[PDB]
């Protein structure tokens, strides 16, 4: 049920079975042996579960936090702000931290899928783990263990003053 | 004329190669025996507590505790500052200390002179 | 391999049997070596090697310099291999 | 011809 | 089962010592058979070259320089016995043997199992408690007044007397416990 | 925060009014209760700490350590239950009353939002402690040993006793949460080089650092059990807690001041652990190797790194867990055999043969062995050590050989050879004992299936 | 190894060097090269997941081979015949890069010969 | 070779550990303590081989394959398979195909 | 308790009182010298590993080949059998090293000079299509590659 | 495919029940052992059809079943990298394993805790597994602590010998020693990819750095028993012999091989680290088959085959070609296990008895033995068409048609004549010549268990190595043309040390008696290393550990500085404030020199 979109998978192109000898394949009768003896009994447990579950269908909610003002706007001392742009950081942290497992989920099963072209093939994925690792790294690195929105603001101040610098 | 068997700290002379085993004197012999009768009473008493149908509990060997004791509690009231002792004391204690600290230190400097001039590749380092 | 006396015994006689110098006839199971029979010191160390090479097992040199007897030998060795019958 | 084995206390 | 040993060693015992550890090294070089026996009976006939020596100081001498030559040409890796020292199966099964005195400490269930065997290791106590009196008095009385001079132990004097000190070299373990 | 307190509160009236054979069991029934009520407590927002009232608050990282305290009273109980038989009602239901003051003052300090309590709190811990090592130890050098420890403490806290005094007039408040939302940044002036000492130097020497760590061995040796399983299960702990808590104020000059506490550390892990290679005295060994365990973490603390935090967090539990355990089977054999001459017992496996299986997994968990939780926190602050430095993972290394072999040596001494002819009193393990090796085993065992409860708050 | 004691031994100069080889330009002699043809396509390589090591100008033997073998299962002893055409190919390309140490072993002495002229 | 004494000495202790060792036999009897699942005769040629195979593969082969259609579809990118290796030759869906023209030599 | 260990014996009558409490002889006891490292009075024992003494003497310790009552080694954890053993070697311990280190060395040499002289075969460079694999190795296929020509032979 | 999945985790999930039956009563009875094996052929037979699926399709897959838990950026799971390597080898060493353990039931019916004993092995090979399928570095570790710890416990299986302690302790010292170099692996890995898979690191690791590569070659020569860390391996023989054979000879020291071989692609970039494990490898074969030549226990002997064979593999790897590497190590662990089963039923068979100069003339007395120890001898020196000729052939073919260092490729060479040496010295001391073996002849290898656990290794050394090279998908572009010599030079030395040998071994029967050589004596004292390298450094740590640390810092030191000065400066203030004077003249004068003082300072 996961979005395709979130997590990209290339089209599958399986080669057709095309025997040259007369030998029969043991897979296949194998295979269908694993059929009879296995999904289809476990494919009828789960039928009947899933019919148990539709007789009692409930939903939950994924919460949705409206937007607070950012420690930037937040004033000096002003604890009840600061409070808020603290713990608004504090989530776009870990947003910004699944952003990279996403990105970096789709590193590994790129290289996996790919085999032996996984050097060639996987490029566009690594270019964009390569973007999003820069980007956490500029933000969130060397913040150190008491990692706080105000010292995110300050590393931001850092470079963009040295950004001026460079400008010259 | 078989080349020697030179003997050292982790390869003792063996008793067959003793220049001393084969100089024997009334003295030597009486000094063996001395040592074999202090063994023999040692045996005896240990014996006869071992074999003791009474007893139940450890055979409190006295060269033990006194050994622990040497160990650990004999070290300090028998030590005196002392011209060996401060010296081996000052350079093992604080000479690896200070090495360590050169070691790292220059490192880590030579790590933000880099970073500095942003010639570091840091691309994918990203958790800390 | 319950290794008897009784077996001990046969196997040490046999070695005994089995040196040339021991005439067969006069071998006993009391026969000392060193008296009733013309054996030397180092005939002890040799018949000594011998039964410790039949048994597979080393006898100890203070322990074997003492044996002087056959019956001692077989004795000794069924100390070592626990032989109580 | 079963020998005794020793060994320790194994109910506990 | 070992003998008490001796302040020193004669130079008799000695020189058996050598020829022991010769024998036993040129076994050790000399794997096959024949070729042991022809080189064994030339080292038997080297020692009884200088057997009969009169002079203790030459015996004493060719002792240190047969000495020095084992040393020389001793079997780097020598043929050691499998359950001799530094064998294969030294100690193998040390682990195995089990002191008697933890049946002591077994659970009534489990000495019920076996009754016949506590019967007799009862009637074994008893007699070790019994005779430990009267072997204590034998030591005191045999002992040296200085003290025991070796470790050697005497015998039981009378009948109806247990050797002194026999409880643990009686009990101790099989070489074999499984 | 009450729910738990109240309870151990009430622990001491229903110890001293319970009937002189009931003590342990009522003491037991009742600590284990309140443990399972302190299991609540790791349900923890990512975001925010537990804010119970302006008194007590948790987080990720006190959430561990109270749940390791309430755990460990029940246990340190079981343990003591066998020596102290002989003492007379009143004297045993006094040393439970030590144990339950220790554990309360030790929860109050987890639990407080204000550092001048959490001082007066983790200062409060050492009297029940001083106590119970000069009491209850059965040694002459338990006198010596407990005032070495408690002059250690207090020289280094007392300045910290200062420094907090001066934090609380010049920023205005001691609260954890404003000290952290304000946390203005240091100068690196020497009146603030010495503001940054007068904190880290009482915590520094509650976790045993080299050259500071000379109380730890007298009062491990010299405690009784239970004593020994608090002090290296929980007040070494409360160190690192300290160090963690406060290291929020000293932001920059962390960098300049940590180098020697640093190069200290790295360098006594190896030394004690050389020391532990050598230690004729099993539980001189085991506080040896609590000294290089507590020798990382304080690396790790000083890295100031999130992975070095976590590292930190996990390592000061499995190393809690483990040390206690180990503690407690050294005390096995000690009771056995009355002497803690490593070399005097031999062949034990033979002998008490479960007993040898629960040595063998505590000195595995103690080599970590993957995938205990003590691997997963040496792992962590080795991996932040080698980003801090790659030359750090030479010593790391080092450090970790050296643990796997005096953790070996310690049981192929103790449990493996032949067994010792003349020692006839040892006699089948209790299943007290065994349950108490077990109570200390499946639980280490059991959170490495879910490591994010003692990877702490920055997880 | 002979070759290894002419460029040891002997001059090294006139021995040619495998890691700068090949100095001269293919242009020089050899009025006519033809383009080393690949029979495979990039795609056909990369859709087959050949190894890069065997992505070589006889890698379309090889994609025979490996199509024979998949089809020829269970029975593993039907693709001799493929096996031997790659085999014979990779004999080849080895006999064409032995021809080119051999060419550069005598341009090399023909610069030898040239450098002997001025003398 | 030993004294007299040591001679006697060795007889007794060798008497008395000969005696220590027969009186370690056991007796012809193991008292053992006194039904808790019927089994007459069960097949354990065969039938207890099947209760084996069983119990050991075919109880695991479905508990784990349920689990896999669990996790495969919980999670995205559970199961990555090496994507099939598509030698010039009909495909199942795209039937894509192509030839070399052998442009080479085939005498060998 | 006079049993436990003292300081460094200066008196003759200190060094027979030291002697007798080691139950050592008077004449073989030797104090570690006084130094200031905290021996003391113990005594220096010679430094033979335990499995230099006779395994077949009957130790009232086996396992460590010690007697009860007979005065310890001060580093006898050192030199216990399973671990620092110090008996005789049958060739000199100066010439093991001599050998050992030297053929490490040699080794090492002839390696380096492998580097100098490595073997090879007398072929040609392996000729990779595509410009010897370009895209497939990685290249960027935005770039334009050196357009790599190989021509038959 | 759907079924390539569950039967790859069946496979492994089926050894862990035994495990978690060893609660149960079957562990008190006789039936564990038995349903041990029973369970390990099973697991062998499953484990057939996913190799099938992949030799017909390539069906390579990864799992990750479970999520352990995710550290900000970097996430761990459960992996199972179910790729060539592991649906190869999970095969082979389950069939080793279940005819080890069908020996075992021979080997060990004496032994009182058997059951035991077989936990261990499952436990072991358990360990193995994971360390084979992982595609984590964090689960490849957990797999190589295992293999470790289950080495030192079964080494040191009779807790009675001390020389079984040493060698257990020795073996977890050189291997922690190797996983130094594995941690900084890890951590290496983790700082800059990010990531502990398999996957990840070879996706951004386009050029590796030397470092990590480094550190996993240490790794790889602790497990290996490579040269510095060697010894270990000789020295576990002191365990049981299926432990030897199972373990310390055909599984557990290919666990550096196969880590190696794991980061074959990255192994690609570096060529210092391949050149490393060139010259180490060789350096392994030459020691360590100089070392067989003149020992005098079998084990020990098949033990230094052992370790040159892992040195053979290791020169493969330095050669660039990782896939024959895995292929030698499958055909090893035929043969060399079924060489040390041999071993194991000689030694049986005289009672214990290990030394060679106490065996002889039993090529008639044990004639299937013979058979199989003829047969493995010559699949180990590389005899055509038998397993060592499709691996050991093609290895030395690749390293004389390579890029290589001269005396790598010499060496290589001249280990290959001592491994035919020493089989030669084996069969000729063993089974040749004349019975010196002790009066009691109790020969008699006339056991169901021995006879079929070894036929299956017989028929596996025989033709597993054909049909394997026929089955798996070609790897490497092969060495087609070669001069004649360059292809025959296998057979050539391998004759060639045969010959020299035998007749070295002919030489013995004379009766000349010669004092030893210098070599020799460098031979048999396992060059000297053993015997300095034990002792120096141990004695130098542990002396500096009592002197300085637990001495000269900790308790004298330290306490000085700290503790007893203050100590003492306070005892001294004590004394001179309670002077125990107390007159009312002296104290009363300082009231007065107090009074002029505070007037003088303080206005």
């Amino acid at each position: 049920s996961w979005d395709k979109d979130v997590y990209p998978e290339p089209p599958r192109r399986t080669p057709a079975p095309a025997p040259q000898t007369s030998l029969p394949n043991p897979v296949t009768y194998l295979t269908k042996i694993f059929d009879l003896l296995v999904d289809r009994p476990v494919t009828l447990a789960r039928e009947f579960i899933e019919q148990q579950h539709a007789k009692n269908r409930y939903y939950y909610y994924h919460r949705e936090f409206r937007r607070v003002p950012d420690i930037t706007e937040c004033e000096e001392k002003d604890i009840l702000c600061m409070f808020e742009a603290e713990m608004q950081w504090r989530r776009d942290y870990k947003v910004d931290q699944e952003i990279v497992n996403i990105i970096q989920e789709r590193l590994k099963a790129c290289q996996q899928r790919e085999g032996e072209s996984y050097r060639q093939n996987c490029a566009k994925e690594l270019e964009q783990f390569t973007q999003v690792s820069k980007a956490f790294q500029d933000r969130y690195s060397d913040l150190g263990a008491h990692y706080s929105a105000r010292k995110c603001l300050a590393k931001q101040k850092q470079r963009m003053l040295a950004e001026r610098k460079a400008a010259k | 004329s078989f080349p020697k068997y030179k003997p050292s700290r982790l390869a003792t002379l063996p008793a067959t190669l003793d220049p001393a085993e084969y100089d024997i004197s009334p003295e030597t012999r009486k000094a063996q025996a001395e040592r074999l009768a202090i063994r023999s009473r040692l045996k005896r008493e240990y014996l006869l507590q071992y074999n003791d149908p009474n007893r139940l509990g450890v055979i409190e060997d006295p060269a033990l505790i006194r050994w622990t004791y040497a160990r650990s509690a004999n070290i300090y009231p028998n030590f005196r500052p002392t011209p060996k002792t401060s010296l081996l004391g000052a350079l093992f204690g604080i000479g690896p200390l200070f090495f360590w600290y050169y070691v790292f230190k220059t490192d880590r400097d030579k790590k933000e002179k880099l970073i500095q001039e942003g010639k570091l590749d840091q691309t994918f380092n990203i958790s800390y | 391999p319950p290794l008897t006396l009784e077996a001990i015994k046969d196997r040490v006689l046999y070695v005994l049997k089995l040196y040339d110098k021991i005439d067969p006839e006069k071998l006993s199971v009391n026969s000392h070596f060193m008296k009733d029979l013309g054996l030397d010191s180092l005939d002890q160390v040799e018949i000594i090697m011998a039964m410790e090479d039949e048994f597979g097992f080393e006898i100890p040199d203070i322990d074997a310099e003492k044996l002087m007897c056959p019956q001692e030998i077989v004795d000794y060795i069924a100390d070592k291999k626990d032989v109580y019958e | 011809k079963r020998l005794f084995i020793i060994k320790p206390s194994g109910f506990y | 089962a070992f003998s008490a040993p001796a302040a020193y060693l004669t130079h008799q015992q000695k020189v058996l010592r050598l020829y022991k550890r010769a024998l036993r090294h040129l076994e050790s070089w000399c794997v096959h058979r024949d070729k042991y026996r022809y080189f064994a009976c030339l080292m038997r006939a080297r020692f009884d070259e200088h057997k009969n020596e009169k002079d203790m100081v030459k015996a004493t001498q060719l002792l240190r320089q047969a000495e020095e030559e084992f040393w020389y040409g001793q079997h780097p890796q020598p043929y050691i016995f499998p359950e001799s020292p530094g064998g294969t199966s030294y100690e193998r099964y040390e682990c195995y043997k089990v002191p008697e005195w933890c049946l002591d400490d077994w659970h009534p269930s489990e000495k019920a199992m076996y009754p016949d065997y506590f019967a007799k290791r009862e009637q074994w106590k008893r007699l070790r408690r019994e005779s430990w009196e009267r072997e204590v008095k034998q030591l005191q009385e045999e002992t040296p007044p200085g003290g025991p001079r070796t470790e050697a132990l005497p015998p039981a004097r009378k009948e109806g007397d247990l050797p002194p000190l026999w409880w643990h070299i009686v009990t101790r373990p099989r070489e074999r416990p499984m | 925060m009450l729910k738990i307190i109240i309870p151990t509160t009430m622990l001491l009236p229903m110890t001293w009014m319970s009937k002189h054979n009931m003590i342990w069991i009522n003491a037991t029934v009742h600590s284990l209760l309140i443990s399972l009520i302190s299991l609540s407590l790791l349900n923890q927002l990512g975001e925010n700490s537990l804010n119970f009232s302006l008194t007590f608050f948790s987080d990720s990282l006190s959430a561990p350590l109270l749940v390791l305290t309430t755990w460990l009273l029940p246990l340190m109980l079981m343990a003591s239950q066998s020596h102290l038989s002989k003492e007379t009602t009143t004297r045993k239901k006094l040393y439970i009353t030590m144990l339950i003051l220790l554990q309360l003052f030790l929860i109050m300090t987890f639990t407080a939002t204000e550092l001048i309590l959490f001082y007066i709190l983790f200062e409060a811990t050492l009297v029940p402690t001083l106590i119970i090592i000069t009491r209850w130890g059965n040694q002459t050098e338990r006198l010596n040993a407990g005032l070495y420890f408690l002059f250690y403490t207090l020289a280094g806290s007392l300045p910290l006793l200062v420094a907090l005094v001066y934090i609380q007039n010049t920023t205005g408040s001691l609260n954890f949460l404003i000290i952290h939302y304000w946390s203005h940044p240091l100068s690196n002036s020497w009146s603030n080089i010495f503001m940054w000492l007068a904190c880290i130097m009482a915590f520094m020497v509650k976790m045993p650092l080299y050259g500071l760590h000379l109380w730890l061995p007298k009062a491990h040796v010299e405690a009784p059990i239970a004593g020994s399983m608090v002090l290296a299960a929980v007040l070494l702990k409360l160190g690192g807690y300290g160090m963690m808590r406060i290291t929020t104020i000293l932001n920059p000059l962390t960098n300049y001041m940590a180098y020697p506490f640093l190069m200290l550390s790295m360098w006594g892990m190896i030394m004690t652990s050389s020391i532990c290679l050598r230690q004729t005295d099993l539980k001189s060994l085991i506080a040896y190797s609590s000294v290089s365990h507590m020798a990382l973490v304080i690396v790790a603390i000083m890295i100031q790194t999130p992975w070095s935090f976590m590292g930190a967090t996990a390592l000061m539990i499995a190393h809690g867990l483990t040390s206690s355990m180990l503690f407690c089977l050294a005390n096995t054999n000690y009771e056995r055999v009355h002497s803690r001459t490593m070399i005097l017992a031999r062949g034990l496996q033979t002998l008490l043969p479960l007993m040898a299986t629960w040595w063998l997994m505590a000195s595995l968990t103690n080599l970590a062995l993957p995938p205990s939780i003590n691997l997963i926190g040496e792992l962590f602050i080795i991996t932040a050590s080698f980003s801090w430095s790659n030359i750090t993972i030479i010593l790391m290394g080092m450090n970790m050989m050296i643990t796997a072999l005096y953790s070996l040596y310690m049981l192929i001494t103790t449990q493996r050879g032949k067994y010792t002819h003349h020692i006839n009193n040892i006699k089948a393990s209790f299943t007290r004992e065994n349950a108490l090796m077990a109570l200390h085993i499946l639980p280490l065992l059991l959170l490495t299936l879910n490591p994010k409860m003692i990877l702490g708050p920055l997880y | 190894g002979a070759h290894l004691a002419r460029r040891y031994l002997g001059d090294a100069s006139k021995e040619p060097d495998p890691l700068r080889m090949p100095t001269f330009p293919p242009d020089y002699g050899f009025p006519e090269r033809k383009e080393r043809e690949m029979v495979a396509t990039q795609q056909e390589m990369n859709d087959a997941q050949l190894m890069l090591q065997q992505r070589d100008y006889c890698a379309h033997y090889l994609i025979q081979l490996l199509k024979c073998k998949r089809d020829s299962f269970p029975n593993f002893l039907a693709c001799k015949h493929e096996q031997h055409d790659w085999d014979y190919c990779e004999h080849l390309d080895y006999v064409k890069r032995m021809k080119e140490f051999e060419r550069e072993r005598r341009l090399l002495q023909r610069k030898k010969r040239r450098e002997q002229r001025e003398a | 070779g030993y004294t007299p004494d040591e001679k006697l000495r060795l007889q007794q202790l060798r008497e008395l550990r000969r005696r220590w060792l027969k009186d370690q036999e056991l007796s012809p009897r193991e008292p053992v303590l006194p039904l808790q699942d019927g089994a007459p005769w069960v097949i354990y040629k065969t039938y207890r081989h099947s209760i084996f195979a069983v119990t050991h593969v075919l109880i695991p082969v479905w508990i784990i394959h349920y689990y896999l259609k669990y996790h495969v579809t919980a999670k995205p990118y559970t199961v990555v398979e090496r994507k099939p290796r598509i030698f010039p030759g009909d495909t199942i869906l795209e039937t894509g195909e192509v030839i070399p023209l052998m442009k080479e030599f085939p005498d060998q | 308790k006079d049993m436990f260990p003292g300081p460094y014996p200066k008196t003759p009558e200190e060094r027979a009182a030291a002697a007798k409490k080691y139950n050592m002889r008077v004449e073989d006891y030797e104090p570690y010298p006084d130094d200031g490292m905290g021996y003391g009075d113990y005594p220096k024992l010679p430094d033979r590993s335990q499995q230099e003494r006779d395994p077949w003497y009957d130790w009232d310790h086996p396992d460590l080949r010690l007697n009860w009552g007979e005065p310890i080694h001060w580093d006898l954890d050192m030199y216990i059998r399973n671990r620092v053993d110090t008996s005789p070697t049958p060739v000199s311990w100066n010439t093991m090293c001599k050998h050992l280190f030297g053929f490490v060395a040699f080794m090492l040499f002839m390696f380096w000079v492998g580097e100098i002289y490595p073997s090879y075969q007398p072929v040609g460079p392996k000729q990779y299509p595509y410009n010897d694999l370009y895209l497939e190795r990685g290249g960027d296929p935005t770039k334009e590659p050196e357009p790599v020509v190989h021509y038959e032979i | 495919m759907n079924p390539f999945a569950s039967l790859t985790l069946t496979t492994l999930i089926i050894l862990t029940i035994p495990i978690m039956m060893s609660n149960s009563n079957i562990y008190k009875t006789n039936l564990y052992p038995n349903y041990v094996k029973t369970t390990v052929s099973y697991a062998f037979t499953l484990s057939l059809v996913p190799l099938l699926m992949f030799m017909h399709t390539g069906q390579e897959m990864i799992i990750s079943n479970w999520h352990w838990m995710t550290l900000q950026t970097v996430e761990l799971s459960l992996s199972f990298k179910m790729d060539y390597f592991s649906v190869m080898f999970i095969p082979v060493a389950l069939f080793v394993t279940w005819s080890i353990m069908e020996f075992s039931m021979w080997y060990m019916h004496s032994d009182p805790f058997i059951n035991r004993f077989f936990k261990y092995l499952v436990l072991f090979l358990i360990t193995m597994m994971i360390l084979v399928t992982a595609n984590n570095l964090f689960q490849l570790f957990i797999g190589w602590e295992g293999v470790g710890i289950m080495s030192f416990l079964l080494i040191g299986w009779w807790h009675g010998r001390t020389d079984a302690n040493t060698a257990a302790l020795q073996a977890i010292l050189y291997n922690r020693i190797g996983d130094i170099g594995f941690v900084l692996s890890m951590a290496w890995f983790l700082t800059h990819s990010n990531a502990w898979d398999l996957q990840q690191i070879f996706m951004l690791n386009n050029e590796c750095p030397n470092m990590p590569l480094i550190g996993l070659l240490l790794a790889a020569a602790g497990k290996s028993a490579q040269f510095g860390l060697h010894p270990w391996l000789p020295s576990a023989m002191e365990g049981p012999t299926p432990v030897s054979a199972l373990l310390h000879s055909s599984t557990m020291v290919v666990a550096g091989v196969f880590l190696l071989i794991r980061f074959y692609p990255l192994m690609e970039t570096n060529k210092l680290v391949q050149t490393m494990t060139l010259c180490l490898g060789a350096i392994t074969t030459l020691f360590t088959a100089l070392c067989a030549i003149t020992q005098n226990d079998i084990k020990k002997i098949v033990a230094f085959s052992t370790s040159s064979q892992l040195g053979l593999m290791m020169v493969t790897i330095g050669i660039n070609q990782p896939h024959l590497a895995f292929l030698h190590i499958c055909m090893h662990a035929f043969f060399k296990a079924m060489l040390f089963m041999c071993s194991g039923s000689i030694i049986h068979s005289l009672n214990d008895e290990q030394d060679i100069r106490k065996m002889g003339g039993l090529y008639k007395a044990m004639p299937f033995t013979t058979t199989a120890l003829i047969i493995g001898s010559l699949a180990l020196t590389g005899m055509p068409y038998l397993t060592g000729f499709y691996s050991k052939d093609l290895i030395i073919e690749a390293v004389n048609m390579s890029y290589t260092n001269a005396w790598a490729l010499l060496m290589t060479l001249i280990a290959t004549s001592l491994t035919a040496a020493y089989s030669t010295r084996i069969i000729f001391f063993a089974f040749l010549g004349k019975p010196r073996f002790p009066p009691l002849v109790l020969i008699n290898e006339n056991n169901p268990l021995l006879i079929n656990s070894i036929k299956r290794l017989l028929i596996g050394s025989i033709f597993a190595g054909f049909i394997i090279s026929n089955n798996i998908p070609p790897m490497t572009v092969p060495n087609t043309t070669m001069p004649l010599y360059m292809k025959m030079t296998a057979l050539i030395v391998t004759i060639m040390g045969f010959m020299l040998a035998l007749e070295l071994n002919n030489t013995t029967y004379y009766l000349k008696f010669k004092y030893p050589s210098q070599t020799y004596k460098f031979s048999n004292m396992l060059g000297y290393y053993p015997s300095i390298m034990h002792r120096l450094p141990t004695y130098h740590n542990l002396s500096m550990s009592q002197k300085s640390a637990s001495s000269l810092l900790d308790l004298i030191w330290l306490e000085t500085i700290l503790p007893k000065t203050t100590s003492f400066i306070q005892m001294k203030m004590s004394i001179m404030v309670s002077n125990q004077k107390g007159l009312i003249k002296l104290y009363f004068l300082s009231f007065l020199i107090t009074i002029m003082i505070s007037m003088t300072l303080f206005n």
